[PDB]
C-alpha cells in the first residue's frame, strides 16, 4: 500500500480525469505487485500553473511529476516494468504526451513505512 | 484517594490510544505501560501472547466511569481490568493526580 | 531538526487544529530523538477534499500523510516508537480515526540537510 | 535533470521572483553537476502562510524548504557545495535571510529516474 | 508458512502427543510471526531409540531436534522469543525435560521458499 | 553433485515412481546447471503418513517437502527455474497435485560441500 | 554443541558400528573446534536401502552423507580440516570407502542455535 | 585602474552571501573566494582556525563604497579588509570589470 | 624584478597545460595554481563557477612576451589577467628566477 | 604600514609550524595559508609538486627581521620570499595589527 | 568530548607546560570538530624517563605520545587536519621538536561513549 | 576475560575502595557478559591529581575514565546496560558524583585478545 | 611503527629487564611485520602493585599487559604469529611464567596514526 | 612500483622522446604517490601506425593509452590529480595534443603485485 | 568511450579486415551501451604468428583476444549480450571460427578513466 | 583457461625458450588451480629493446613482466604460491635472474570471461 | 510475398552467427530472435532445455536456397525449420524486404 504523490496544474485534469490517472496508477501497482488487495495511494497535489521550470523555462500545465515511495526489497526489472507502466498509462488516461512525465521512485525499509495506522 | 486499574492490550498502538483518549476526557491522570508476555487457555489449549500492560492512575471518584469507558474502548471482548488500592501515597503527588481530573477542566 | 511534510485536506484542520497537530509532531519529536532544542519542522500541504485516492477510491477530507524526512543512523525501535507516537497522538490532538493517518519516513546523510540556512 | 520541490508561502515570490530563484537552483545544478544541457525540473508548492511551524510555532510566510530529489553517486564535496550555493544564491534571487532556507538531498538510483518520459 | 522439522524417537510421541506438538510449534510461529493465516509445516522424522549420540554418548528415546527453515529478515528479537516459545511450550505439550530439547533456525531467501506449489 | 532430500509419507510412492521422482529432479537439476556429469542427490525420507502437520492440520500421504542443499552463487533467475521445473516434473512423475509440493533451497560455500569423499 | 544428521541405510551400521561412527565425528569435532566439553550430537537417520539415488542411479545401502550444522564465524581452514577429518576417520570406523561419504555444512547465527534447552 | 580588496570569512557561505550581496549591488566586478588556514593571537594564545579568504576586484572608483558596505555586512568585530594596486591588466579584461559596475546600473 | 601574473582557469587541466607550456617557452619561472570559487555577471544574473586560479612568476623583461602569450593559449574570450607588483624579493630566489627565463637556455 | 610576505612550503605541517613560530617570536600577527600545485625546471624537466602557500601579515619594521628569520627556519634551501605592499587598510584592522607585533610584548 | 591520553616523562612538562599543552589539544578539537563548548578531556599519564623504546633504543625524556579516542564518522580530511594541528601546536607549546610527536587516533561507535556518567 | 583500564588519581582510591571498585566493574562484567567464572582484569593507572583536564580546565582528583576493551560481538542493548551498571555502581564503590564518571568501550577481533598467555 | 603500552607492575622489571622486555617485542615486530628498520615503539607503563585485579583478586606485581596498537591490513596468521612470539619471547625476557601475559591488539587505519611528526 | 603500459605508434617517439615520456610519467608517480624511491615502470608497447581504430575511424600515428596498473587503496583525489598530471607533462614532453592521450588506471590487492622477483 | 584491446597474429588481418574487426567491435559497444556518440577504441596489437601458447601447445596465426576495459556499473545481462555480439561480429568480420576469439572484460571506475585527455 | 600476458623484449627468447617459458607458466597454473584440463593462454608481448624504462632509466632486454588475467574467487594463498612458482619456473626456464620478473595479476567475474568462443 | 521461417537454437550465440550468415548471404532480410523453454521427447523420456527461437524473414523466391543454408549450418541433427505465409504485408515493408535481398 504505497503512496505516488502526483504533482500537476490546477484545472489541468477534470475529475473524472483525475479518477482516470488513479485508477491507471493504482492498476499498475496492482499489476506488478503480488500485494491481491488494492490499498495504494494517490495524493495529488495541484498547483498553478507556471509554477514549473525545466531548464528555467517555465511551463504552461502540461508537466506531470509523479513521485513514488516504495518499500525497498523490489528488483530492477520490475521496478522498470512499473514505471514503464505507469508512462504508458497515465499518457492514455490523461490524454497528455509521454515527454511531459516524469516518474521517480524513491525506497525505504518496509519498518518505516505505515499505512492505515498500522491497523 | 489513589487507584491503580490494570489492563492488557494487543499492541503498544492500541494501550496508547485508549491511555491518551482517557487522559482526553480527563478520566485518569497518567497511565504507565510496559510490555509483556502472556498465557492463558483459549480453545482447548494454552496460548502464549506478546502485549502491552497498563496502569491507569485515577481518583476512586472515577473509578466507575474509568471501567466503562475502559470496556467500550477495548478491542478486547473480555478484557483484564482490576483495581489495586493504595495504602499510602505522597501528599504532593496527590495533590498533582487530583488536580489532572479536577472539575474545573470541563 | 527534522522535516515533516504533513499532507491534507484544505478546510479539515482549522488553525488550531493545526497548531495542536504540528504540537503533536513536535513534542513526538524531541521525546524520541532526544534534542533538548526543539527545531523540527513540521510543513502543512493543504490540497481540496478528492485529491486523495485509495485503492482507486476517491476520498473525503479525512486522510492524513506524514512524509517524515530524518537523517539516517537512528534505531530501529526508535523509529517505530516515535512513528507509532505520532499516529497516536495526532489522532487525539486532531479528532481522527487512527485507519486515516499513514507515516513514512525517508532517510538521508546528515552532511545533506542543512536547516536555518546552516547558519 | 534532478527534481528541486521548492516549498514556499503563497504571494511570497511574485512570477518574476519564482523565476530568478527557479534560475538560480538552475543555474547551480548546471554549475555543480557539469552536465552539458539544463534540463533541471525546478516545481513551486505554494501554501498560505501560516502552515509552517518551526519548534512548534507557526511562522509567517518567510520561509523556503528545497527538497532535491538526485541520482546518487555524486561525491560528499560536490553535495556540500552544490547546498551552499542553493542557499547563497536564493537568498539572493529572493532577497530573504538565508536562516529562513533549509535544503535537503534525497538520493535514488538513476535507474529509477525517469524524466521526460524516457525518451 | 515455514517448515519445522522435527526429530524424535519412535514411540515416544503418542498420535495425540504429535498433535499437541505441532499445534505448539504452530501456535508459536502464528504468535511471533504475525501472519494472519496459519500455513505452517510441522514435519516429525521418527528413528528407533539409540540412534541419537550426545557427546559419544548413546542416548534414550527422549531428546527432541527442531530444525526450522525461515525465511530471511526476522530481527533476532523476534527469532529468540520464538525459540525460546518453541522450548517452553514443547516441554509442556510433550511433558519433557527442556534441556532434552534443541532448535536450530536455518535462513533462505523467501523467493527460494515456494510453499503449496507456489499456486 | 548437489543433494535433495525429498521428504515423503510411506507407500506413497511406488519403487518406480521413486524412480521417475528421482529421474525428474536429476533432469532438472542437469537442464539449469552446467555440470554435464550427472552427479546430484536424491534422497528419500520416508516417514508413516500423518507425520505431516499443515497449519496444525494432520495430513494424509500426499504432501512432498523438497529441501535442495546448494552451491551459493547461482543467480535468482537460474534458482527460479529449477525450483519451476522441480514442482512441474515432480508433479507429473508422481501423479501429484502441485499445491502438494513444497521446495526450500538451502546455499552453502561451496568450499564445505564435499561429494564422492571429495576424491 | 554442534548436529551432524547422518543420512545412512537401515541395517549398514551395527549398534557398534553407529557408536564408532559417531565417536568418530564427535572426535573430530573437538579436535578442531577446541571446545573441552564434549556435547556434540550425531543423529543417525536411517532409510531402507534403495531410498538414495546417484545421478539418477538407484544405490545400495552404503551411502553415508553427513550434515553439519554449525554456528558462523570459524576459519574456512579450520572447516576443511574438519570435513577432511570427518571423511577419514568415518572411512576407517565404518570400513567404507571415502567415495560414499559425502560431508555438507551450514552455518546459522549462534544466538539461533539452542541446545539442551538452553540451560 | 584595477583594485583588489582582501577579507577572510569564518565560512564559505558567509564569503559566498557577501560577495554576491555585493555583485548585486554593483560595487564589485567578480570575486575569487578559496580556502585557507589562518593563525594569529586571541585570548592568551596563538589560535588557528580554518577560514575562507577572497579577493573582490572593482574599480578605485568604487573603493569607497566597497569599504564601508563590507564593513557593515562582515560577520567578524574588526574584519582583516586591505587592497592590492595592479600594476597593468588586460585591456579588454579592464573594459570587462568597468562595464560591470557601470553606472548604466548594469 | 619580480612580476606576478594572475589568471583564472575552468580546471585544473587548463591551468596546468598552459603553465607548463609557459615554462617550456621560458616565459616564467614557475606557478602556483590553487582551486577557487568565483562569481560574476553574465547574461543578466549572477553566476557562480568552481575554477582554479594561478600566479605566474617571471621577470618584468618578460611580462608583454607573457601577456600575448597567454592570451593566445586561454580557453576563455575575456580572461582575467592582471599583474601585481613586488616591492622586495629574497636575493637568492630572484637569481634562480633570473636563470630559470635566461638567454643562454634559448 | 601593513605587508604581505608571500611564501611556499612542502607539506601543511612544514607551513603551520614556522607560521606558529613566527607568531611565538612576534614577528608576524597573521597568517593566511592554502594549498597549492606548482611546476618549474628542475634537474633538466619541468618538475609538478602539491605545496602549500602561505601569507604573512606584519609590518613594515618587521620586514627584515621576518626575512631573516624564515629563512633560517624554512626547509628549503632556496625559498620563494617577497612581499606586496598594500594601498589601503582598513583603520581598525591596522592598529589590531600593530599591536600584536608591538614592543610591549617583548 | 573525546579523550586525548598524552604520555609524557615526569618532569618534561611543569604545571604551566601542561596547561599549555592541554589547551592546545583542547583548541585543536575545538577547531576542527565543530562542538559549540570545551568538553574534551586530555590525560596526562607520566612515567619516569626511560621507559620508551624506539626501535629497541632506550629514550630521555623527550618523547610524547597521544592517543587519541574519538567518535566514528568524521571524515579522513578532518582527521588529518586536526593531527597536523596537534603535533604542530604541541610543538610549539611544549618547545619540542615535532619528530618527538607521535599521535595515533581509535574511533568507536558514539553509543558506546558515555562522557559526564551521561548526565 | 575483558581489560578495564581505569586512570584515577593518585590517594583518591584507598585499596578497600580499589576494591570495591574493581568487584564492581567486575560484577558488572560477570552480570551482563555471559562468563561463567570471573576472569575480566581491571588495572587502576594513578597519577598525580592535576594530569585530566576537562574543556581546558585542570581538575582535581575526582575524575574517573573507565577505557574498556571487549571482543567485538556484543549487542548495542548489552553494552549500554553494562556501561550504565559500571556507572552507577562505580559511582556508589567509589562515592563519587556520576557526573565525574566517563566509560568508552573498544572492541577488536576476539582471535587477537589473548588472556592468561592463551593457556 | 606500531606503539606497544606495556602495563606492568613498579620494580618488576630492572633497567636491563625493561631492555630486554623492549628488545624481545621490538625483534618480534620486526620479525614478523616486514619492515626493513626498528621504529616500533614500546613504552612502560609502571604502576604499584596491587593495581591489578583479576577476578576481582588482588594480584601482586607479577602481570603484563601488552596493548599493541598497530596499523589494519595485516592477516589474521600474521596477528597470531606475532602475540604467539611475543609472549613467549616476553616470557623468557622478564623470566615469568606465560599465564601472566596477556596481549590485545587495537587496529586503525594508517592514514591516522603519525609517527615522529610524520616527518 | 606500479607499471605504466604505454601504447604508442611506432616511429612517434623517438629515443629521447621515449626518455621524456617515461621520465614524466615516473616523475607524476613519485609526485603523487610519494614513493621516495624511484621503482615505477613504463613499458612502451609499439603497434604500426593504423592499428588504432576511434569511434570505428582509423588514426594516424598519434593516439597514446597509458594503462596504468596499480596497487588498491589510494584516495580519489590521488589517483584524479595523478590522471591529470600524466596527462598534461606527457603532452608537453611528447609534444601532443592532449586530446590524443587517454588514461585509464586498473587496481589489484598489493599481494598479488610482484616487483623485481619480490627480492 | 572504453578501449578494446584486440591481440592478432601479424597478417593475419588485411587492412580491411582490420576495418571490419574494428567496425563489428564498434558496433556492438554502440548497440549494448547508450552512448549515442560513438568513441570507443579498438587499438591492434600484433604480433609473429607463434607467440600465442594454448594449454602449453603453439598455435598459428588465428587465435584472437579482446581484452575490454569498461566503466564498472553494467549488468551482468548487458556485459553477457555484449561479449556475445562481440564474439558473433568478429567472427563474421574475420571470417574465423568462434572457438578461436576469447573475450575478457575488466571493470573500473569512471573516475579513473579518462578519454580525450578529459576535454 | 585465464591468460597470461608476457611482455619481454624480441630475440631475447628464442622459439625454444618462449616454449620453456610457456610450459612453465602453464604447468604452475595447472599445479595450483587444480584444473584437470590444461587450456590456459600465453600470450608474448614482444618489442624491441630499450622500451622499459625503471626508475626513468632504460633497460636492457632482460625485463619480463607477466599480467596474469584470472578469474576472481580464489584464495589469497592460492595467488601468492601461483605467483612465487611463476617466478621461480620462468628464472629456470629462461636463464634469467628472478629481480627481472614482475607479476601481476587481475581477477574478473568468471561470468565476463570467455574461452574459445563460449563453446 | 513475404515468408517467415522459423527455427530453434542451443543458445543465443548460435542463432546470432547463423543469422548473420543468412544476411550476409542475402537469404534473409532480417531475423527476431527471442529466448524459449521447451520440452519434447528424446531419450525416451521429455527433455527440457533453454533455447532461442528465430524468425527469419525473407521473400518466397528464397525459401528453397534458405532451408539448404540453414541445413548446413545448424548445430542440431534434426532442427526444426517450418515455413508460415502471410495473409498481408505493408507495402513499403516489402519494397525494403525485396530490396535487402535482391
Amino acid at each position: 500500500a504505497m503512496v505516488y504523490m502526483v504533482y500537476v496544474s490546477q484545472d489541468r485534469l477534470t475529475p473524472s480525469a483525475k479518477h482516470a490517472v488513479a485508477q491507471a496508477i493504482t492498476d499498475a501497482h496492482l499489476t506488478h505487485t503480488g500485494e491481491e488487495h488494492s490499498l495504494a495511494q494517490v495524493n495529488f497535489q495541484e498547483q498553478p500553473a507556471g509554477n514549473v521550470f525545466l531548464g528555467g523555462v517555465q511551463q504552461g500545465g502540461d508537466t506531470i511529476f509523479v513521485h513514488g515511495l516504495h518499500r525497498e526489497g523490489r528488483s530492477d526489472e520490475l521496478k522498470q516494468r512499473l514505471i514503464t507502466d505507469i508512462i504508458a498509462k497515465v499518457s492514455i488516461a490523461a490524454d497528455i504526451d509521454p515527454k511531459h512525465i516524469w516518474v521517480y521512485f524513491g525506497e525505504m525499509p518496509a519498518s518505516q513505512m505505515v499505512e492505515y495506522g498500522g491497523l | 484517594s489513589l487507584i491503580l486499574v490494570y489492563s492488557t492490550f494487543p499492541n503498544l498502538l492500541e494501550a496508547k490510544l485508549i491511555g491518551l483518549k482517557l487522559l482526553k476526557k480527563r478520566l485518569i491522570a497518567c497511565f504507565n505501560a510496559f510490555e509483556i508476555t502472556s498465557a492463558y487457555w483459549e480453545k482447548g489449549r494454552i496460548r502464549t501472547r506478546r502485549e502491552w500492560a497498563a496502569i491507569f492512575k485515577t481518583t476512586e471518584e472515577k473509578e466507575k466511569e474509568l471501567y466503562e469507558e475502559l470496556r467500550k474502548l477495548h478491542p478486547y471482548e473480555t478484557p483484564a481490568i482490576f483495581t489495586l488500592k493504595v495504602e499510602n501515597v505522597l501528599t504532593e503527588y496527590m495533590n498533582w493526580l487530583r488536580e489532572s481530573v479536577g472539575s474545573h477542566h470541563h
